[PDB]
């Protein structure tokens, strides 16, 4: 009744994103006004 | 209309496989020679091959004379007799027929009301369990 094949391949890309990280050192100011400047 | 043995000559068979296998993956088709009997032993004698454009799933006979130019070339030896049927091949798919097969088979029967088709499957046809 049917002679064709299908050949289900992985022609599609894909991805899994949980790029979870730790540090975040971005920007500590301990001199918000330099604390008497002097 | 039963109990119909189909004897085959061993010279016939192995020619059916060899040309029936050398063309693999693309399928392949030839002819049978033999002779009807009253009802039961529709024997077979010898076979041969029509030229053809073979695919993995489909094929036809290109030339319409190499089967006619050769019988007339055979009777000089008369090593065989007239035509009785035709075979074809499903290389890995199982043994059955298709809507194309019947349309051509439907010609032979009305032409001659006991002609026969033959199906073979050489890939899964191991040194044991043939499936013809």
């Amino acid at each position: 009744g049917g002679k064709h094949t299908f050949n289900n391949e992985n022609v599609s890309a894909r991805l899994g994103g949980a790029s979870i990280a730790v540090q975040a050192p971005a920007q500590p100011p301990p001199y918000s006004h330099h604390h008497h400047h002097h | 209309d039963t109990k119909e043995t189909v004897y085959i000559s061993s010279i016939a068979l192995l020619k059916m496989l060899k040309h029936g296998r050398a063309g693999v993956p693309m399928e392949v088709m030839g002819l049978m020679l033999g002779e009807f009997v009253d009802d039961y032993t529709v024997n077979v004698v010898d076979v041969f091959a029509m030229p053809q454009s073979g695919t993995g799933v489909s094929v036809e006979a290109v030339d319409d004379v190499f089967q006619a130019k050769m019988m007339d070339m055979l009777k000089q030896t008369g090593r065989d007799q007239m035509v009785v049927g035709w075979y074809h091949s499903h290389p890995g798919f199982g043994c059955w027929l298709s809507s194309v097969d019947v349309n051509t088979q439907k010609s032979f029967e009305q032409l001659n009301s006991r002609a026969v088709a033959v199906v073979v499957d050489p890939i899964q046809s191991v040194k044991g369990k043939v499936v013809i």
